[PDB]
């Protein structure tokens, strides 16, 4: 009965590892690339205005 | 007769403590066992919970 027991304990938190990596991985990819196109939207939203005072800092 | 009856009194006599030994060491092996898989079970589900939160640490950091 331990053994049996054992080895139910151990195969159902493998799949909960498993699952729970496969929701955690699934999430962060989700946010991962949520807040890159958030980021380049922003950044092209700030864009095209201090591309010129870059410029008159580098002309003479 | 009465010295072979005094002798069968007393092997009844160790008779009965044979049999109460054997019933005292079939449960002190039987408290043994169960201390034993309690702790076995315990350690073992203890080390699959380490485990998924250690890999779940590192599946979050990476």
């Amino acid at each position: 009965e331990a053994e049996a027991k054992a080895k139910a304990l151990e195969a159902q938190y493998r799949e909960r590892e498993r699952a729970e990596t496969e929701a955690l991985l699934a999430r962060y990819r989700e946010r991962a690339e949520a807040e890159a196109k958030a980021v380049r939207e922003k950044a092209m939203a700030r864009l095209d205005e201090a591309v010129a005072l870059v410029l008159k800092e580098v002309l003479p | 007769s009465k010295l072979e009856a005094i002798l069968s009194q007393e092997v009844e006599a160790e008779i009965q403590a044979l049999l109460q030994e054997a019933e005292a060491k079939a449960e002190a092996v039987k408290r043994e066992a169960e201390e034993k898989a309690k702790a076995l079970l315990q350690a073992r589900e203890r080390a699959l919970e380490a485990q998924y939160r250690a890999a779940l640490r590192r599946a979050e950091s990476a």
